RNA sequence: GCUUGAGUCUCGUAGAGGGGGGUAGAAUUCCAGGUGUAGCGGUGAAAUGCGUAGAGAUCUGGAGGAAUACCGGUGGCGAAGGCGGCCCCCUGGACGAAGACUGACGCUCAGGUGCGAAAGCGUGGGGAGCAAACAGGAUUAGAUACCCUGGUAGUCCACGCCGUAAACGAUGUCGACUUGGAGGUUGUGCCCUUGAGGCGUGGCUUCCGGAGCUAACGCGUUAAGUCGACCGCCUGGGGAGUAC
RNA sequence: AAGGAGGUAUUCAUGUU
């Protein structure tokens, strides 16, 4: 299993749905027996520049150990979901189960 | 001189650490050269990747004439 | 290079500060280099020649700093 | 390249002694598995000339090892090509 | 006519010519002036003095609106690039911001070929 | 038979190495609209050209193509050509540490096969910017040019063909030996890391220089030094890399 | 554009700014 690290920024209007989306993605990964090493909802953060004329996205970070097929499926879900403004998934060698600097 | 990263034995830049990236960018938003900063070459490349990833995630501005 | 006039700041000082900020940014140099298309061969040749010139004079100074001028 | 567990399985299968990795049979088996694996990749990416060069090196190395084994021990050569299904 | 007491001065300073345009904060243009209108032609219109007189002409043009505050946005590699700012200060506006807005590409379109002169 | 050459395995390291697919922002162009008015554009100086049907400028929205500022470095990677935003998938090579393993399995290579910048060709798309040809305006005694305003192939994509470059380090590949210094980059061992340090030990890489070599220029442990193995090539200049 | 200084260039507390 490959360690991934996902950050997906959500439209602030849809901030009330973020725990639901978090639960759905967690359930998918857990159903695929993927580990979840970190999950940190950063909240609204006042983006440096207006993405699609919108500010203050809901960042939400999540470090995961899961297979690549489920990651690809999750990426497709991100692309098709209008709620999430942006997302990025990056491979990592080791699961960094430590506190994030901004949360710290 | 005085490469800051090798002083603490940092393994990776961890782009989420904005404050360090703020030190290593200029007011206009571009990356300060390693010749000026004093960073080692390997950490400089890691720092450049981290800043670019942060710019994509909109934690840092590409330029000051953006928003 | 955004500049905002500080409280109790003279205009001439502000203008000189703005010129300093533009110099540090290197705007004029960038646009001037981008005025015309430089071929990749020309760019590589120019960079290499400049490095050679810099290195040569460094060696020249560091060596000729041990001689009797008079 | 090739995963660790797959390499361990091949070494166990073809090794005269389980820890004898340097065996010519083991090397040929490892090369054959890697060559067979890359067939799908190069079918997908016909323009990957840089990787195909490494593939050619593997093929040439395998035939050199096979020639050496044929010189040294004919029976081992026949058995190995039977195991791996290699034309001559 | 609609007094606003704060304007934006866009100074487009090319090598050949300098165009100064006073506008509202939102973007609607109020008045403009250029060295060509100032009468200088060619080698004389590509000089800082022409930019200064064009800035003065523009300030007179937008004098009707009674603008007091003025933020400056200077753009382009122009010969003067500064004489316009000095002229506006002399004309008697409070300069609030001095901002450079030169459009620098991030390795975009190919520039024209080098001149062989 | 042996283990020193060669190769395999264990753990890590750095890299614009390659292929495929997404995505980001700046910028150019065009379109629609608002504000606003007589110039804009260009040159050594002008004109062609564009603008009262409202240009240029300024603001908002949209479409599209191409390329990735800063970082960036006589830095890195690749056999060479060459490779530069970020992310994911597939994939090649190199190097270091400690060992274990096979046991000469090696080096070179005519024919042969493959890769091979740019321009060019075929079929089908795409087309923002740039720009051979071409058109116009200038310059000049002339200007089939340099300069200016436009501008088609092409530059981009997919699949084929072409197979040439000052494809250059003008230096074939492999191996061994021979004084040094200053750096860069990437590993790694030890010494109290007395905190950014001190002493080693590899790989790749830039400069200076000794013997030696060279016609000289210069090369100089990455040799053009002292040698060994294999291959390619030269025999005065033109005619000619031309004719058949 | 012209003149002066330092270096191969920076360490030179952050803060302030
Ligand atoms: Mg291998
Ligand atoms: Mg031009
Ligand atoms: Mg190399
Ligand atoms: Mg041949
Ligand atoms: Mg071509
Ligand atoms: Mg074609
Ligand atoms: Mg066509
Ligand atoms: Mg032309
Ligand atoms: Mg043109
Ligand atoms: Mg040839
Ligand atoms: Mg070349
Ligand atoms: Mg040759
Ligand atoms: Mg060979
Ligand atoms: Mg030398
Ligand atoms: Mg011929
Ligand atoms: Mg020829």
């Amino acid at each position: 299993m490959r360690h991934y690290e996902i950050v997906f920024m959500v439209h602030p209007d849809q901030s009330e749905q973020v725990p639901g989306m978090i639960e759905r993605y967690t359930a998918a990964i857990t159903g695929a027996e993927g580990k979840i090493h970190r999950l940190e909802d950063w909240g609204r953060r006042q983006l440096a520049y207006p993405i699609n004329k919108l500010h203050k996205a809901h960042y939400v970070l999540m470090n995961v150990e899961a297979p690549q097929e489920v990651i690809d499926e999750l990426e497709t879900t991100f692309r098709f979901n209008d709620a999430v403004i942006r997302s990025m998934v990056m491979r990592t060698k080791h699961a960094v189960t430590e506190a994030s600097p901004m949360v710290k | 001189k005085f490469c800051r990263f090798t002083a603490e034995g940092v393994q990776e830049i961890d782009y989420k650490d904005i404050a360090t990236l703020k030190n290593y960018i200029t007011e206009s938003g571009k990356i300060v050269p390693s010749r000026i900063t004093g960073t080692r070459a390997k950490y400089q490349r890691q720092l450049a990747r981290a800043i670019k990833r942060a710019r994509y995630l909109s934690l840092l501005p590409y330029t000051d004439r953006h928003q | 290079p955004v500049i905002k006039v500080r409280e109790n700041e003279p205009f001439d000082v502000a203008l000189r500060r703005f010129k300093r900020s533009c110099e540090k940014a290197g705007v004029l140099a960038e646009v001037r280099r981008r005025e015309f298309y430089e071929k990749p061969t020309t760019e590589r040749k120019r960079a290499k020649a400049s490095a050679v010139k810099r290195h040569a004079k460094k060696l020249a100074r560091e060596n000729a700093r041990r001689t009797r001028l008079y | 390249s090739l995963s660790t567990e797959a390499t361990a399985k091949i070494v166990s299968e073809f090794g005269r002694d389980a820890n004898d990795t340097g065996s010519t049979e083991v090397q040929v088996a490892l090369l054959t598995a890697q060559i067979n694996h890359l067939q799908g990749h190069f079918a997908e990416h016909k323009k990957d000339h840089h990787s195909r060069r490494g593939l050619l090196r593997m093929v040439s190395q395998r035939r050199k090892l096979l020639d050496y084994l044929k010189r040294k021990d004919v029976a081992r050569y026949t058995q190995l090509i039977e195991r791996l299904g290699l034309r001559r | 006519r609609k007094q606003v007491s704060d304007g934006v001065a866009h100074i487009h300073a090319s090598f050949n010519n300098t165009i100064v345009t006073i506008t509202d904060r939102q973007g609607n243009a109020l008045g403009w002036a250029t060295a060509g209108g100032s009468g200088f032609r060619g080698s004389r219109k590509s000089t800082p003095f022409a930019a200064q007189v064009a800035a003065e002409r523009c300030a007179d043009a937008v004098k009707e609106y009674g603008i007091k505050n003025l933020e400056v946005m200077v753009k382009g590699p122009g010969p003067g690039r500064e004489s316009t700012i000095r002229a506006l200060n002399a004309a008697g506006f409070r300069i609030t911001n001095i901002t450079d807005v030169t459009p620098i590409p991030h390795n975009g379109c190919r520039p024209p070929k080098k001149r062989r002169v």
